[PDB]
RNA sequence: AGCCAGGAUGUUGGCUUAGAAGCAGCCAUCAUUUAAAGAAAGCGUAAUAGCUCACUGGUCGAGUCGGCCUGCGCGGAAGA
């Protein structure tokens, strides 16, 4: 290790994910296995890679104490146990899917999910990112406005209002 | 995946599937048959070929027999068909027996597709990069 | 050919007669139908209930040479059942019973010569009880 | 030193009856219980009780962290009460409870009934364990000692009255 | 045990209290490292 | 210091190997996965093992570790 010049270190070095960060996501991960580095290092294979990191930092006096770089309201974001985890590359979507449909099943605490930066609010999930490039979503989005919609309802007289 | 159930891999080559001298009556024992693990092992083994190392993990319940799913073989065996000598270790690192390049074995690091703790493309190469040491194979990379 | 069992060796510390029964079944692929039943087993074996009879054998120690005198306890919730091998293990009997019927057989004399149940006797042939 | 430092916190109940020298602490259950001290001078004060040694005492702090630690037990030792639990392992090993006084049997050629002490109770929640409460730290950890005493547990099958919190080493016999 | 004039820790288990004016070696471990007097 | 977690994946490493898939063994100890994980500490395999150590995270929150120079004591230490 080192002092002051190691403490430093994991700082900027790790902050710079902050400064000009993608997404954002704190999950502590209290009794976490090896799958956890088997999995959100596992999709960082056939779709991910190392474009992904959560070093688990929460020395809070080293992390909290270290994002000069504008995150504020953070003084309470960086309870206990952590493991922030940060984007470079790609879109600001999935990633948090990848936590969002993981640890849902077990997988530890999810620190359910107490919400980062970008936006830079406090706790309650959302998800209305990885919904990116399934622009199939944004096709049927229209409800065929004039079909389906309509199909659906001015159609429905006859399957649910004939008596 | 959950943790262990029941799994091993002690095998001695492809060319001879369910080996009777070899391993014998140590084949599996806990509802593994030794005149069955013939029938689910060359039933896609015999779909590729027959001489090289296959180990594979035995999911075990309580309902006769069992099932298994193996994967990617082992990238140090493969130094007997294509790379130099028969053998391997033997003689270390005290003079320089085989010779294996950059070039070489190139491609033997592009098989182990899924099973690759390398998700870096180009890094996974400095795993295998040790798959034809074992014995002193300097690499004229 | 039909078979008669008998649970030999309760002066000896032995297995669960429950789990006695299944290793039966299940490897010898034939029937059990207790006729008596251990109560206590080694230092503990105090005699045998009798399921059919309805009454208890008391088992004396070290008289294997000859004959015992024949010592009966007559109810199954008779109050000198309790009395002769202590209330706790006239407990277990009263326990172990009750499993005993809604996991095995009555014995049928048909089926016994069919060789599809074997009638279960535990005892002791060193003891000369049970025989 | 520290658990010494470290104050007790009389709990919503508790008394406290602290006269001079001799504590004395009373609530929930547990009749009573107390012990005497000598070169911590121990003060109540307010929610809790300060532990600290006393000018001329090379005793000092260690003779009172044993105070706090005694007290803190004594707390709890009327609250919540003492646990235990033991287990015997071995066919023919029972355990029993008609009263106050516990009938074993353990592969003796005779039973070994054991009477429980001042205030100290168990119950057999099954032909072979042994679960006796108490508010006395010091006296339930000594009759599960005493239990376990009659036939501790061999190395060899692990026949023997073994507590849960054990361990049981084992290990094979001498080869051929 | 075993009484020696040296006791000395062997395994990392081995403990070392002085019960008494004796100092002994108490191994958690071995008991083989059970010692006295030292 | 407790207490709470992880300690794999290339790899069952090949090898005088009857069978060795870290450890009676030989020679080797390199590279990813990561906050950390050594072809590696120990128990112990028919052999995998199950299960615990270096090292990193969490909790707690003020001291903690071992050598050096000195003073006084302990064991070692059984007899007619």
């Amino acid at each position: 290790m080192a002092l002051n010049l190691q403490d430093k270190q994991a700082i900027v070095a790790e902050v710079s994910e902050v400064a000009k960060g993608a997404l954002s996501a704190v999950v502590a991960d209290s009794r976490g296995v090896t799958v956890d580095k088997m999995t959100e290092l596992r999709k960082a294979g056939r779709e991910a890679g190392v474009y992904m990191r959560v070093v688990r930092n929460t020395l809070l006096r080293r992390a909290v104490e270290g994002t000069p770089f504008e995150c504020l309201k953070d003084a309470f974001v960086g309870p206990t146990l952590i493991a922030y985890l940060m984007e470079h590359p790609g879109a600001a979507a999935r990633l948090f899917k990848e936590f969002a449909k993981a640890n849902a099943k077990f997988e530890v605490k999810a620190a359910a999910f107490e919400g980062e930066l970008i936006p830079a609010s406090q706790i309650d999930r959302l998800a209305t990112l990885p919904t990116y490039e399934e622009a199939i979503a944004r096709l049927m989005a229209t409800m065929k406005e004039a079909s389906a919609g309509k199909l659906v309802r001015t159609l429905a007289a006859v399957r649910e209002a004939k008596e | 995946a959950k943790k262990v159930q029941a799994y091993v891999k002690l095998q001695v080559a492809a060319g001879m599937a369910n080996p009777s001298p070899p391993v014998g009556p140590a084949l599996g024992q806990q509802g593994v048959n030794i005149m069955e693990f013939c029938k689910a092992f060359n039933a896609k083994t015999d779909s590729i070929e027959k001489g090289l190392p296959i180990p594979v993990v035995i999911t075990v319940y309580a309902d006769r027999s069992f099932t298994f799913v193996t994967k990617t073989p082992p990238a140090a065996v493969l130094l007997k068909k294509a790379a130099g000598i028969k053998s391997g270790s033997g003689k270390p690192n005290k003079d320089k027996v085989g010779k294996i390049s950059r070039a070489q074995l190139q491609e033997i690091a592009q098989t182990k597709a899924a099973d690759m703790t390398g998700a870096d493309i180009e890094a996974m190469t400095r795993s295998i990069e040790g798959t034809a040491r074992s014995m002193g194979l300097v690499v004229e990379d | 050919t039909p078979i008669l069992t008998f649970m030999n060796k309760l002066d000896r510390d032995i297995r669960d007669p429950m789990e006695l029964l299944d290793e039966v079944e299940n490897e010898l692929k034939i029937g059990c139908a207790p006729i008596t039943w251990p109560i206590g087993c080694g230092k503990l074996f105090k005699g045998v209930y009798h399921l059919y009879k309805d009454e208890t054998y008391l088992y004396q120690s070290g008289k294997g040479h000859t004959i015992q005198e024949v010592r009966i306890v007559k109810g199954l919730n008779n109050p000198d059942l309790d009395a002769a091998v202590g209330e706790d293990l006239a407990q277990q009997l009263r326990d172990e019973l009750e499993l005993v019927k809604g996991a095995s057989n009555e014995f049928d004399k048909e089926l016994f010569l069919a060789g599809e149940i074997t009638p279960v006797f535990f005892g002791t042939a060193l003891g000369n009880f049970g025989v | 030193s520290r658990v010494a430092k470290a104050p007790v916190v009389v709990p919503a109940g508790v008394d406290v009856k602290i006269n001079g020298q001799v504590i004395t602490i009373k609530g929930k259950n547990g009749e009573l219980t107390r012990t005497l001290n000598d070169a911590v001078e121990v003060k109540h004060a307010d929610n809790t009780l300060t532990f600290g040694p006393r000018d001329g005492y090379a005793d000092g702090w260690a003779q009172a962290g044993t105070a706090r630690a005694l007290l803190n037990s004594m707390v709890i030792g009327v609250t919540e009460g003492f646990t235990k639990k033991l287990q015997l392992v071995g066919v023919g090993y029972r355990a029993a409870v008609k009263g106050n006084v516990i009938n074993l049997s353990l592969g003796f050629s005779h039973p070994v009934d054991h009477q429980l002490p001042a205030g100290i109770t168990a119950e057999c929640p099954t032909q072979t364990e042994i679960v006796l409460k108490g508010a006395d730290k010091q006296v339930i950890g000594q009759v599960a000692a005493d239990l376990r005493a009659y036939r501790r547990p061999e190395p060899y099958k692990g026949k023997g009255v073994r507590y849960a919190d054990e361990v049981v080493r084992t290990k094979e016999a001498k080869k051929k | 045990m075993k009484v020696r004039a040296s006791v000395k820790k062997l395994c990392r288990n081995c403990k070392i209290v002085k019960r008494d004016g004796v100092i002994r070696v108490i191994c958690s471990a071995e008991p083989k490292h059970k010692q006295r007097q030292g």
